[PDB]
């Protein structure tokens, strides 16, 4: 049951408790929006190879712009899931940070000491430059 | 799109797997931040209401006991030992029941407190908590140093602009060591006492005494130093007890210890024996050969 | 790609203080391996076995072994496939032969009636099976297919036979009969005639006699000699303290079967503190005798670990006399009551005995 | 071909793992000669303070000790080998806590006599300086003599008093 964890509970957390609303909702929002556009641009030149196969018109610019609407939208995800990367990483860390600080040298005593060091080095180096990526 | 799918779908599972082992360190991370506890408040008005300095130290404990483990097995029992208010005391035990209750009742770091103390007359649990450790001084057992500014060692805290604390520094002891540093009061730590005399941690002691107004002063053992160390505690003692006229000094060794008005040892989860004068542990040859 | 690691540096950054694995440490009181199930089914698996294809060399032992399910399969593919081997044959013979040409017959045909591989399969079915209808005859102007209607009567014959034989010694299996032979579910350890003793009670339940009957008992322990050997499963072989040494039993009523632990056994040193689940212990009981139907063997095998011994009990009577017979109340099989027994080993009651015989003399 | 030397340096060289492991040092385990070499160390006043005693992760990456304390984990190792020759390396000046050298010297003498082992004690202790245990003295770059210790007094300098 320990090993059984599938963890949609620790998502939640990071999400919510330390990325915000507004960033969130945009790296969402950018995601379902720019794949929406890699089919659209596929499905439009299937009209295109298809119709022109000789109403009807040239296909010269509506094309470009699906083109322009995916090629700024990539800027647009990975800038957000970066930038919503570094907020979750910088402020998770001052919380830790104003946590241990603020801490009863009870379970300091007690703890493994190297418990804490983990959950600050190595657990921190995967937030912080892996889960962004 | 069919072509694609092969790699979509390993992919997929594939950055899902090193997802949930990353997603764990947030599982791990997010456990200590629901380790909440040290409360730092206090159960009524700290601004004027207690004292602003504690001076004639006169604690007179009140059936304090403490224990750690959720109150459990206690190693004191109702601890009610009187001190000298505006002299020095001197109260030392053969095992750990005497200052490790006593260290940690001081400054409210042990976990439970079944009673009350009054500090200097004013109660402690009504008293801000960084104030009551700024004005305790207090040694430790091992060498402790860090790796920054001296003038940013001795009073970070305080911030303190005078210059006296260089003046104490090759006055106070190791007068060579502070011309060692070309520095001097803004100089920096050197590997955190990779090679440094041994008296560091008393020396800042000193300085942290002077500062922060430190009235009482607070001891613990020792590890291992130099005979003349001890000598010099004693002359910090008496300027402590002359100036500041407050001292409570825990450790083994019973000849410095002897120096003092009173002495007072706790064994067996309660008081062992108090003892108003010094000569008095002397007159008991039992405890004086446990000793020695 | 999309990965993570499409980029990655060498990376090595030290996780100081990585301790507090905190297993769960659960194999200790995981399992304790039984040397033979309570229903026989020996849990030992073996391991390496070099096999040199003597594992179907005994094809008509291994098509006994195998369930009715599969028998059936088997028994039904090695005929459809003998049929449906002939059916191409024949098809062929008259596709040769040229009578399969939908054509006026100008000729004799080589084997009347075929016209399509479906009535060279039905002249097969007839021929292998001695069905016969005889719209399908065989004609005397096909020298070859005189010889295959040689080879399939011969082929149908001896496939007939061998199957009919691994059927026969299917029929009389036995091992469903040994499955009626009882054990109950804990054997107890109690004073009979002032000797302690490891009783145990087994039971026929069909009213058909089981012939020969003769019963074995075997304690499975580690065994370290003086000088110093590792054998992992040493069997030594148990009394059953029969009235004339012999394994021979007379089983109608569930009789009881006990050793009288003397110095010569190897429960010499057993005491009740001992007796935990986690107790390097077990006694293997073996019912061997002939079914007095088929004149087969059988065998039932039980096992009794430490925690299905029960020490210092007694089993209740079962047979109880009736009007005009005896009566074996089965609902009591395995019930136990409290006996007053010494708490000590066998040693220590020998060395008491011992002691309270010099004193009295 | 040679023998293994038995062998303790000024820095004293741990492994980061259990006491135990540390002091017996893939060597087989036997409390007979296991407790008469950590009673001579006097290391159970650490075993006494550490959560776990031997099993604690003594060493680097773990659980860190004093400078003295390391000294004890290192002359302890040493004597549990049971190794034809030993040697040592100021085992006394980085730590000089009195009671701890003496229990291990018994310990040392008896062992090391009977069983006709060398031990090379290259160390400051002025209680054993003279003895029916040969000396030699180096100064330079150089031995002066390899001979008894009464050679030494016949010779103008004693070591300045031989700390009077
Ligand atoms: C990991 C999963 C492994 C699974 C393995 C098992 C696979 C099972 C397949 C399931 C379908 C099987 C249908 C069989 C129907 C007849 C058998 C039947 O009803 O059971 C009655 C039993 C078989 O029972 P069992 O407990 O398996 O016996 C094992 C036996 N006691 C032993 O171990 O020893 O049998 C008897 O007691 C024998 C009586 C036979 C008489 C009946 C005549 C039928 C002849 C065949 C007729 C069908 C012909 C079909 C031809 C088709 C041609 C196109
Ligand atoms: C369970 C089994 C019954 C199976 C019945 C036949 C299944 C195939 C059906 C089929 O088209 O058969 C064909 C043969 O087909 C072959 O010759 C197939 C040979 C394969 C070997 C048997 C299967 C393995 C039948 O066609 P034909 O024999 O050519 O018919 C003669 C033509 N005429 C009527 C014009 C003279
Ligand atoms: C754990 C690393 O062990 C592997 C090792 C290999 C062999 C290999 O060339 N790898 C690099 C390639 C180079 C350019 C980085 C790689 C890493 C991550 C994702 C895809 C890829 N490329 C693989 C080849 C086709 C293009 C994409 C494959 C797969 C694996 C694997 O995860 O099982
Ligand atoms: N794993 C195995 N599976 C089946 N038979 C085995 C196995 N190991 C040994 N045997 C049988 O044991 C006999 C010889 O055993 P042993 O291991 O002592 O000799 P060996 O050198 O392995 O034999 P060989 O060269 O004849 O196979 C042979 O009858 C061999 O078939």
């Amino acid at each position: 049951l320990h090993q059984r964890a599938k963890i949609p509970w620790r998502a939640c957390t990071k999400y919510l408790s330390s990325a915000g609303i507004l960033l969130l909702s945009l790296l969402v929002f950018s995601q379902l929006l720019k794949h929406m556009v890699l089919v659209a641009i596929d499905y439009w030149l299937a009209k295109w190879t298809d119709s022109a196969l000789v109403d009807q018109s040239v296909y010269a610019m509506v094309f470009t712009l699906l083109c322009s609407l995916g090629i700024v939208l990539c800027l647009v995800t990975s800038v957000t899931v970066e930038w919503t990367g570094l907020k979750v990483a910088k402020r998770l860390h001052r919380s830790l940070l104003n946590r241990i600080i603020l801490a009863p040298m009870r379970f300091f005593e007690t703890t493994p000491l190297g418990s804490i060091l983990n959950r600050f080095s190595s657990d921190c180096n995967t937030i912080d430059q892996h889960i962004p990526s | 799109y069919a072509l694609m799918v092969s790699n979509y779908l390993n992919w997929m599972v594939r950055n899902l797997a090193d997802m949930e082992i990353q997603l764990g360190a947030v599982k791990r991370i997010h456990a200590l931040l629901k380790t909440e506890a040290e409360s730092y408040e206090g159960l009524l008005a700290p601004s004027l209401i207690p004292k602003n300095w504690p001076d004639q130290g006169k604690i007179q404990i009140q059936n304090l006991s403490v224990r750690y483990d959720s109150s459990l097995k206690p190693v004191l029992k109702h601890v009610n030992t009187l001190i000298s208010p505006g002299q020095k005391i001197g109260i030392c035990g053969r095992t750990g029941s005497g200052k490790s209750s006593f260290s940690l009742a001081f400054f409210r770091m042990v976990d439970m407190f079944e009673g009350r103390i009054i500090i200097d007359g004013i109660d402690i649990a009504k008293l801000p908590l960084h104030t009551l450790r700024s004005r305790l001084s207090i040694i430790l057992q091992d060498p402790v140093l860090f790796s920054g500014t001296i003038r940013f060692n001795l009073d970070p805290e305080k911030k303190c602009s005078d210059s006296t604390l260089w003046e104490a520094l090759e006055i106070a002891q190791l007068k060579l060591v502070v011309k060692a540093l070309p520095g001097g009061l803004d100089a920096i730590i050197t590997e955190g006492g990779e090679n440094f005399s041994q008296g560091q941690r008393q020396l800042f002691c000193l300085a942290r005494a002077f500062v922060r107004k430190t009235s009482i002063f607070i001891m613990d053992e020792a590890t291992a130093s130099i005979d003349m160390a001890t000598e010099n505690i004693l002359q910090k003692v008496v300027m402590t007890a002359f100036a500041d006229r407050t001292v409570v000094t825990i450790a083994h060794r019973v000849h410095t210890i002897l120096s003092a008005d009173l002495v007072m040892v706790l064994k067996r989860g309660a008081i062992l024996e108090f003892d108003k004068p010094e000569t008095l542990l002397s007159q008991k040859d039992s405890v004086f050969a446990s000793f020695v | 790609m999309l990965s993570r690691k499409g980029i990655i540096p060498e990376e090595y950054v030290l996780t100081r203080l990585a301790e507090d694995p905190t297993e769960p440490r659960y194999r200790t009181r995981e399992r304790r391996a039984r040397f033979v199930s309570k229903k026989g089914n020996c849990n030992v698996a073996h391991k390496n076995i070099r096999e040199q294809g003597r594992f179907l060399q005994d094809v008509f032992t291994t098509l006994v072994d195998l369930k009715w399910p599969h028998t059936l399969l088997i028994f039904t593919m090695s005929f459809l496939c003998s049929w449906l081997l002939f059916a191409m044959v024949w098809w062929l013979i008259a596709f040769a032969h040229g009578d399969l040409a939908p054509g006026e017959g100008t000729n004799v045909p080589c084997v009347t009636s075929i016209h399509s591989f479906s009535s060279a399969f039905l002249f097969s079915i007839e021929v292998q099976v001695t069905i016969g209808f005889g719209g399908r005859m065989v004609t005397e102007e096909c020298p070859l297919a005189i010889l295959i209607l040689i080879v399939q009567n011969i082929v149908g014959l001896m496939i007939n036979a061998i199957m009919l034989g691994c059927i026969f010694m299917k029929t009389a299996q036995a091992h469903r009969r040994a499955e009626t032979l009882i054990f109950s579910k804990h054997a107890v350890i109690t004073l009979r005639h002032g000797r302690l003793c490891f009783m145990l009670r087994v039971g026929d339940l069909r009213k058909s006699m089981i012939i020969s009957a003769t019963i074995h008992m075997q304690v499975v322990r580690k065994t370290t000699s003086p000088e110093g050997e590792v054998v992992p499963l040493h069997q030594v072989d148990i009394p059953m303290e029969n009235g004339v040494g012999g394994n021979s039993i007379f089983l109608v009523a569930p009789l009881i079967i006990y050793h009288v632990i003397d110095s010569n056994s190897p429960l010499y040193d057993l005491a009740p503190s001992d007796l935990h689940h986690h107790q390097d212990l077990e006694i293997i009981v073996i019912l061997e005798g002939v079914v007095e139907t088929t004149g087969i063997t059988t065998q039932a095998r039980t096992s009794y670990l430490a925690d299905e011994i029960l020490w210092g009990q007694r089993f209740v009577p079962i047979v109880a006399e009736e009007d005009g017979r005896y009566s074996v109340d089965y609902s009591k099989f395995g019930n136990t009551v409290k006996v007053p027994t010494p708490l000590c080993t066998a040693r220590q009651l020998d060395e008491d005995r011992s002691l309270l015989d010099a004193l009295t003399l | 071909s040679r023998g293994p030397v038995a062998y303790a340096s000024q820095k004293p060289w741990l492994l980061n793992a259990t006491v135990e492991e540390n002091i017996t040092f893939e060597s087989p385990f036997n409390k007979q000669r296991y407790k008469m070499v950590i009673e001579a160390c006097s290391l159970q006043p650490d075993i006494d303070i550490l959560p776990h005693g031997d099993q604690t992760q003594i060493g680097e990456r773990g659980i860190n000790l004093s400078g003295g304390q390391r000294q004890r984990i290192s002359v302890a190792r040493a004597l549990y080998q049971q190794t034809n020759v030993v040697f040592l390396d100021d085992p006394f000046s980085a730590l000089d806590v009195h009671l701890s050298d003496h229990l291990m010297q018994a310990g040392i003498l008896e062992l090391l006599r009977d069983d006709k082992r060398t031990v090379v004690l290259v160390t400051h202790k002025l209680q054993y300086l003279p003895h029916a245990d040969w000396i030699i003295a180096m100064k330079d770059g150089t031995i002066q003599r390899e001979g008894t210790l009464k050679d030494f007094q016949r010779s103008e300098c004693q070591l300045f008093e031989h700390w009077k």
